[PDB]
């Protein structure tokens, strides 16, 4: 298990970056910062040690740091380092990752 | 007496935001050869409301936008894009009264050539749109109280199709609602209405001549 | 596992594409874009490593790419990827697999 | 006639043009049932909602279910 | 597992036809089409390979193709085949087995 | 398993010191939820002996006393020694530890 900006998730968890969303759209229109939404596609920052469950040794997290990576839209809790801000999920709740 | 001649597409509806203004002198916005955008329905969203603000960029012109109301993000969208990048938008209320609002906005539709967005039966929805569904106007002036758009086009055969369809609708009709008139005049414009406003020192000197 | 449009589906999870649905029925006449639901034939376009459990060692997914599969009407989110529209579901939520071979003649 | 049904009649009637017309039935309650097995009978047999003998609306046949001229 | 009009159910389920509903009941006495409704017994025409869970292999389901079968009458999802009706159950759902 | 002012905390469980909660108040005025108070900074005081699951030996805690610890804004039980205020949470629960070395 790997941390970021002094901070060490715990068991299963990993915590992402939101990568910055669109303010001119496709064409040529601008858009408000906080229109209606939260956006999507984040890059991991952070990783847990692992859930240690489904046997009696630790099962280490699916993605590795520095992944980019698609979230849901409900879930995970938000934190705030160096006062920026981050969010943070479950493993499980990750639905997909980005390849070269 | 005065003789007035109304000619063009009168409502007595303004612009939902002084940021609109264009002209400076009068506080009005003036455009000419613009786009409309017809709803039927309220525009709060910014998913609907965002291609056809595209599709007036990429066609370098001036949007006018008639709503039940302009809102929520969309107006945020509609007047940072007017301040910022000095974009030729306005968004103006519908002429408004509840079933009324559907003939005056099909009538618009019809006049200025092109379709209402929302729902009749089948909708079309304000995401996908193509110019074909906009309305395309020699000139359009708005003021905080009323707005007039003049020079539409469309089929004529489908517009004189509508006339005839009003004067053969209010004809038959048992009614103390004129607004079947209001509706005429206003579809008859650019053909054209004309008013009698008779002089006179005295209402009863006023109705009897 | 195998990926597709740059994205690759995590644990459990399948990509399908939804194959479009009937806007001209039988004979010659069309119909309302309202009256379609949800269409529940799709071909599958990505998926992932497996499923770590029952067991110590990860449990492949059980449809292959590329394969005509039947999907229920619920549990199912929808990803977009070059703007264009692509549906993710648990591997134990699809229901069925279309055939491509025959045994017996 | 109205739902989704009038939504296929139209638009499907604005398209290469096939002519189909919709009208309500004649109508008011209990009448409207002998009103229209009088035009059933007259156009020479037609039934079809709940029944005497059961027809069904989704299991039509060319011959159906009378005729008719203009 | 095994398959049925090119269609082959995933893990536990099982693709069963519905036996035809009774027109002529008992007393001699005729039935109209919407009278009913659901029928309980159904022919199985189409198998899961079985369910990964209950071991480290997996385990087959408990009916065989063929089978004459009681339906419960709430669970399974319908499914259309060129172009006639069947449905779709989970193997632990099935109620009953007609022996021959 | 170590405690805290003469109070050892059972199983799972985690004791905390929380650094002040109120949010949904400032000064006098109300406001209005932000992610108001959706995570605690914490610093741990004390530690249960561990869960006796997922084994037949029991299976200690995973943060140290004196850690560092970031807190779910929900779950927690507050308990008070010396007329203070200190707040109990099952170890998985607990979100985040802050680590002290490059």
């Amino acid at each position: 298990g790997q941390a970021f900006r002094k901070f060490l998730p715990l068991f299963d968890r990993v915590l992402v970056e939101r990568s910055a969303a669109e303010t001119v759209t496709k064409g040529g229109i601008m858009l408000p910062e906080k229109s209606q939404g939260k956006v999507l596609q984040a890059t991991v920052v952070a990783v847990g040690s692992g859930s240690k469950g489904k046997g009696g040794e630790i099962q280490p997290v699916s993605v590795k740091v520095g992944d980019k990576v698609l979230l849901p839209e409900y879930g995970g809790t938000k934190v705030v380092l160096d006062d920026k801000d981050y969010f943070l999920f479950r493993d499980g709740d990750i639905l997909g990752k980005y390849v070269d | 007496d005065e003789l007035e001649i109304i000619e063009g597409m009168k409502f007595d509806r303004g612009y939902i935001s002084p940021y609109f203004i264009n002209t400076s002198k009068g506080q009005k916005c003036e455009f000419q050869d613009a786009y409309v955008l017809l709803s039927e329905k309220k525009i709060s969203s910014i998913q609907s409301i965002v291609p056809a603000l595209e599709i007036a960029n990429a066609h370098r012109k001036p949007l006018v936008i008639i709503a039940e109301d302009v809102d929520g993000e969309a107006l945020s969208t509609l007047v940072l894009n007017r301040l910022k990048v000095g974009l030729q938008v306005v968004a103006v209320k519908a002429p408004g009264f509840g079933d009324n609002r559907k003939n005056q906005l099909k009538d618009m539709a019809i006049a200025t050539g092109g379709a209402v967005f929302g729902e009749e039966g089948l909708t079309l929805n304000l995401e996908d749109v193509q110019p074909h569904d906009l309305g395309k106007v020699g000139k359009v002036i708005v003021t905080k109280d009323d707005a007039m758009l003049l020079k539409g086009k469309g089929d004529k055969a489908q517009i004189e199709k509508r006339i005839q369809e009003i004067i053969e609708q209010l004809d038959v009709t048992t009614s103390e609602y004129e607004k079947e008139k209001l509706n005429e005049r206003l579809a008859k414009l650019s053909d054209g209405v004309a008013v009698l406003k008779v002089g006179g020192t005295s209402d009863v000197e006023v109705n009897e001549k």
